């Protein structure tokens, strides 16, 4: 269930 | 045995402990004896918390043949050691009393963990 980038 | 302790320095997370059965450790042929993980994802070894932008497996450490531990980023979002960012799929020594460091919030805001390593381990060579 993905990871939002900086 | 404990090899390793966790401690967090906000205090969100309590202390945890790492062990590993020195018997079962000689045993393995591998460099690298064992491994825990630290993530987003509670299958993780240590749950850093639903915070969106750590990784569901955001870092390991790995216990060596020599008896030391060994950091691991494997991060979207970067980890660092000691307040310098660690280049990823690297395995960067860790020293007593070190600082692992992730972000949590685009404001920079932070979690912030302390390696406290059990020398009685490592000369446990028994």
């Amino acid at each position: 269930l993905p990871t939002p980038p900086l | 045995n404990i090899v390793f302790r966790v401690i967090s320095t906000t205090g969100q997370i309590p202390i945890r402990d790492f062990s590993a059965d020195i018997s079962q450790v000689l045993k393995e042929k591998r460099s690298i004896k064992k491994v825990w993980t630290f993530g987003r994802n509670p299958a993780c070894d240590y749950h850093l918390g639903n915070i969106l932008p750590v990784s569901n497996k955001h870092f390991q450490i790995l216990l060596g043949e020599d008896g030391n531990l060994l950091l691991n980023d494997i991060s979207t979002n970067g980890t660092w050691l000691n307040g310098q960012k660690v280049e990823k799929n690297s395995y960067q020594l860790l020293s007593q009393g070190d600082e692992i460091t992730v972000r949590t919030d685009p404001t920079g805001t932070i979690l912030s963990l302390v390696i406290f390593i059990n020398d009685k381990f490592k000369q446990s060579l028994e």
